[PDB]
RNA sequence: CGCGGGGUGGAGCAGCCGGUAGCUCGUCGGGCUCAUAACCCGAAGGUCGUCGGUUCAAAUCCGGCCCCCGCAACCA
RNA sequence: UCUUAACCCACUCGUCUUGAAACACGGACCAAGGAGUCUAGCAAAUGUGCAAGUGUAUAUGAUUCUUUAAACAUUUUACGCAUAAUUAAUGUAAUAUGUCCAUUGUAGAUUUGUGCCCCACUUUGCAUACAAUACCGGUAAGCAAAUGCUUUAUUGAGUACGAG
RNA sequence: AUACUGACGUGCAAAUCGUUCAUUUCAAUCACGUUUAGGGGCGAAAGACUAAUCGAAAAGCCUAUUAGCUGGUUAUUUUCGAAAGAUCUCUCAGGAUCGCUGGAGUUGAUUAAUAUAAUUUUACCAGGUAGAGAUAAUGAUUAGAGGACAGGGCCUUGACCUAUUCUCAAACUCCCAAUAGGUAAAAAGGGCGAAAUAACUCAAUUUGUAUUUCACUCAUAUUAAAUAAAAUAACUCCAAGUGGGCCAUUUUUGGUAAGCAGAACUGGCGAUGAGGGAUGCUCCUAACGCUUGGAUAAGGUGCCUAAAUAUUCGCUCAUGAGAUCCCAUAAAAGGUGUUGGUUCAUAUGAACUAGCCCUGAAAAUGGAUGGCGCUAAAGCGGAUUACCGAUACCAAGCCAUAAAAAGAA
RNA sequence: ACAAUGUGAUUUCUGCCCAGUGCUUUGAAUGUCAACUUGAUGAAAUUCAAUCAAGCGCAGGUAAACGGCGGGAGUAACUAUG
RNA sequence: GGAGACAUAGCCAGGUGGGGAGUUUGACUGGGGCGGUACAUCUGUUAAAUAUUAACGCAGAUGUCCAAAGACAAGCUCAAAGAGAACAGAAAUCUCUUGUAGACUAAAAGGGGAAAAGCUUGUUUGAUUUCUAUUUUCAGAACAAGUAGAAAACGUGAAAGCGUGGCCUAUCGAUCCUUUAUAUUUGCAAAAUGACGUAAAUUACUUACUACUGUGCAUAUAGAGGUGUCUGAAAAGUUACCACAGGGAUAACUGGCUUGUGGCUGCCAAGCGCUCCUAGCGACGUAGCUUUUUGAUCCUUCGAUGUCGGCUCUUCCUAUCAUUGGGACGCAGAAGUCUCAAAGUGUCGGAUUGUUCACCCGCUAAUAGGGAACGUGAGCUGGGUUUAGACCGUCGUGAGACAGGUUAG
RNA sequence: GACUCGUUCAUACUACAGUGGAUACACCAGAUCCCAUCAGAACUCUGAAGUUAAGCACUGUAAGGCUUGGCUAGUACUGAGGUGGGAGACCGCUCGGGAACACCAGGUGAUGAGUCAG
């Protein structure tokens, strides 16, 4: 599945128009310590006791929703569009 | 372990037990969902009757007290 | 099995013979109020707006109009109940309906009767009464003009 | 009789990863030698089990039949 | 009353099981003992006492001292729950004030009258149901020089003469 | 401690006794004392042994461990009275939540009605299953005929065109039922008018829309089609039991079939006595306080066994006849047994035909029209009555429950 | 000599395979790979780097370690086999 | 003496670690299991003409693909057939005629679609943000999929209009957690971190006035990252050493229904039988009967009906092998062969087996076939399947497994 | 007589013929400009010289089809009842409801609003 890198859409938030945004795709960025469930979840672990949560070695989707971040070209700002679940996914480069 | 799978049986015949019940059949119902702007309009109509018996009240009492 | 929307539907949601394709306009232009009785019946061309089978060829109140949309409020039976379930349609699907026009014909000639009626001073009986009284009857045809009958034999 | 793998040259493997089917031995024509092989040079040969289907294009992918091998028959 | 008779009828009780007279299971017999309770918290029900309050808590007090281990009393903003909701949350929070009159409908209990009393009109119009407006907290959107604003949306177990 | 798988097998004994047999100078046997202790010991290994205890000893405790599972779960009368479907569930022997049930209340009701209704009527629709079709399409599918690309040896066979022709389909459809389903039959409303209100609406402040206030007026003084022990209706609350069902007719899917598995509609049983079905949870009749009497039902009337060896017309003899649904066998096929028919021929000869009967028709204790029996029936097929026949039905009494009257000298 | 195994008098011998799974031998050339430590950064917490650990990985050794030990065609002056 | 700042010990840390510990190893299920998914789903059909509806019913499909195959507009008509045209032929391109779709519509199957929903072209990104009422499944919860609108901003067309993904029916996922978006909205608990900002004042803890104030964490709202046993446990084997709780809700034993399979009896008439349908036969076909077969089954019994066979012992059946009486013959006699009344009477010795069965050798007069809880374990026996010991092969990494074979019980 | 906007959506379709052109429609002529392509074929624009030859209208045809009606047929089918029949398979009866194909006969449209020359 195939979209060019700029889309012409509405902004709703400070520009209130449509607007020119560049298109990207989301990394699904990666965990930092200090976040207060990994927190409670490495005192817990600690000590005598072995694993204190489940592992979720089970696994049936080699897919993904693909989710796009729309950067905005008049303002600041960053707005998401998720579309269909897919195994095949392109960027720019056109038939 | 081997079951059996359905029946429709006696349920037709619960149901008349007490009978199919039916509508209440309201002359008001809400309507919550029935057209924005002309019900809206509707509303202004509305409280502008209101204002008019209102007027036509607090007129007519207050002319009968005098 | 399956349970998807049309589930169901492939001799309900045919076209009936030489009525293919898009219907007249005129179908469309006619008029609705609310409050009207509405019949549910659906041409297969126009696939938005295409109402569940079991509402197929029913009746009931529109409740509300949109721009192209219908609201009717249908009766559903629901197991061991009845409920009034708000059943979407299009103009496409609705057809004004005839029971009501029944009524509105007999109020019409019973409104003209009951204005003979009171000119008159003399009472009526509005009453769409019983079938199966029979005045007394006379046969004129020629006494060997009359047809004379038998049972039928075997091949 | 129930599961799963495989049918391409005379023979046995490649292609078989969709269009252009390769290699060896075997076969065939010519050399070399009292003579014959071995040896050297050059060619010909595939209908891709069969009946139907997809796809722009099928020997290949998709089914059903026909053969071929591999599993299976245990607690009763 | 007991007792045999005789005519007609009369299959081991309990039990789980769709189904037991069973070639289903338990029971030789008799007597005594032998299994939905108690506490905690909660709910609805119905009674009772009081009501925008209620309970009197721990405890104090007394001309209270076999039974008294209860009964009686408590020198005017203690606490529980109810008297306000909303909400992650700083927070905010209920007609709108020209009027001690006091939200709008439609049915609807009750009342005046007319033409003993049912009546047939009218007449007045609670609970409750169906709706409706208002207005408050949240959230939008529009604005924003902050006593934050704005018709409009939405949302809460809301609120519109307190019931606990 | 090998065998007699001896005796014994409520013993002499919770492993004894008899006879047989292995061992007997060594890895020998015996004593006493001693060591090693419980997921531990110790084991020439068999998971062997560790005090009638062992794939984890005995004692005591946590403990009344836990158990969706098994068993049991206690006086009386009266009233209402089910479900064995459903959804989700590490769910399929369970649970929760729906359904059906009860209690309690309130609303409605008392005005023979309106609300209301496993019902029809008259309007009004919606259909594509049964059926029917191949000359309508799709898939089949058997024949010839008539015509202008190919095969065989200018001639012939084909295909192919054209009109036909035979038989067809759960998952084909020109057409198309019955049955089942929905809307409809007027007063909180509807008519035709006026006036108001809008920030909706059109060019257009009546141009419409919708709403509101005033009018005029629609059957119901038998009710805008019937009929209705139609409020025994609603509605709220709180809760139970239940979630393994089964049987029958009819439609029905799988399976060779099945008292088999699986569905549909309805009725039963379950949860149910009573009378018949010879007997029999389910078939038929019919649902039940206590009693008296009647007359009937299903069903009977040879006797057992209550009423007819009734009447009346046929048919029927069997060297294994036959005899009331479910129901306990029975067919294709024959018959110069007898009885009717019907077509032919010349009261005779043919041919068919279906009624009875016969053959087809073999099984396991002794053996089953229920038994005895029955043939001028008590058989089979009719008809005609009478009689007998229930706790069902009618009248009467009494009991309780429910409702209604009526009542605070 | 002690500990640990396998086989089980005598007699006769004990074929092939280190790939797999084991065990085992060498190591900064060497891929991966931890704490502490060391430096960089920021106002600090922090965030980053850096470090001959073993192990594994790479490379050997070992079957009286665990174990394992194929399938088709064609071919001989009768016929058959090969 | 020897060793020596290394050991060692303590505390951290990576690794190794079935030596030992604690635990997991679904469900549906024509029994269990290999298998499958009927476990989330979508189509048609089954389904009995509203709708409803089950099976390990049937024919199937699913976990995607798409910057165009989306959106709007404009133009066009497809498949095919005939008649023509250099190379050029059966197919290549071109033309004229004929062409209700026989094409095509991403992919299943079914519906719909001809001035299109197909094909070509133009312009584009609405495959956008916010919100209801709802419809489907159904609790009428969730999620998911839809429909009809509304508030915005636009895209397209000449305008009317149409556009909130794919012509419709499929293409999918809670809580907690993580992550990136978003905000004149918030918090981190006695206080503060812009900025001494703007004014005044000036002995100083002066005095006013200011929407925008550190790192880090927490929120709130919105997505995404996944649970296919798909309303959501982090979970492999094994027991012939085994124990316990239940189970006729469920096998192995009888019985029962059925009779596919087996067995037995038919009907027929093409052939065979020199010649000749039927003396004897009898196909291709077609009807019954039975349960001495094997099945199908799961009604009955799991708080037990002793699980094979032999021995022994008696009785019943006939579908008669012989003995008695016959009928027919393809019969000269002798025989012999088919057949009927017949169940009075008889039907053996061994060899080999765990054996029903089978198979030799021999007698006989002939050496028929069956029933009796698969006749017959408080009649016996204990050889066998089938307790616990053991062996070999194969399979299993292993522990172990084997309607594989063997010995001891 | 003629045309425009329509409506029903075959009586309106299809096929082959014949009949008709005052006004009109159409066929027809041209390409500068707007426009459009390979092509003035179409489409666009501009003409008005000719013509019923076609389009189109009307009618005909043993037309085909569609369409009504009869007849198929009270046949087939079917709801309820029955201790009705039949060995079963199935078939009557009582109360009811009731088709389809073929065939045969007829028909081959009607209509709202506006306009022009009568």
């Amino acid at each position: 599945v195939n979209v060019p890198k700029t889309r012409k859409t509405y902004c709703s938030n400070k520009c209130k128009k449509h607007t020119m945004h560049k298109v990207s795709q989301y990394k699904k960025g990666k965990e930092r310590l200090s976040s207060l469930g990994r927190r409670r979840y490495d005192m817990k672990q600690k000590g005598f006791g072995g694993q204190t949560k489940p592992v979720f070695k089970k696994k049936a989707k080699t897919t993904k929703k693909i989710v796009l971040k729309l950067e905005c070209t008049k303002c600041k700002k960053k707005r998401f569009q998720t579309m269909k679940r897919c195994k095949t996914f392109e960027m720019g480069a056109d038939k | 372990a081997k079951s059996k799978n359905h029946t429709n049986h006696n349920q037709n015949r619960k149901a008349h037990k007490n009978g199919i019940k039916k509508p209440k059949k309201h002359k008001f119902m809400s309507r919550k969902g029935l057209d924005p702007n002309f019900f809206r309009n509707q509303k202004y109509c509305l409280k502008g009757i209101q204002k008019k018996k209102k007027e036509l009240k607090l007129k007519a009492k207050q002319e009968k007290n005098n | 099995k399956s349970r998807g929307k049309r589930s169901g539907t492939r001799y309900k949601f045919s076209k009936k013979f030489r009525k293919h394709g898009e219907c007249t306009a005129n179908k469309y232009l006619e008029k609705l109020n609310y409050g009207d009785y509405v019949d549910i019946v659906c041409d297969s061309t126009q696939q938005k707006g295409m109402p569940f089978n079991y509402y197929h060829g029913k009746t009931g109140k529109i409740f509300h109009i949109t721009k192209r949309g219908v609201g009717v409020l249908v009766n559903k039976r629901v197991k061991h109940r009845i409920e009034q379930k708000k059943v979407c349609v299009r103009i496409e699907h609705v057809r004004k309906s005839r029971c009501n026009e029944d009524f509105l014909l007999r109020k019409i000639k019973n409104a003209e009767l009951i204005k003979e009626a009171k000119l008159k001073n003399e009472h009526i009986n509005i009453k769409r009464k019983t079938e199966g009284p029979k005045p007394a009857a006379m046969i004129k045809v020629p006494p060997s003009k009359i047809i004379t009958i038998e049972p039928l034999p075997f091949y």
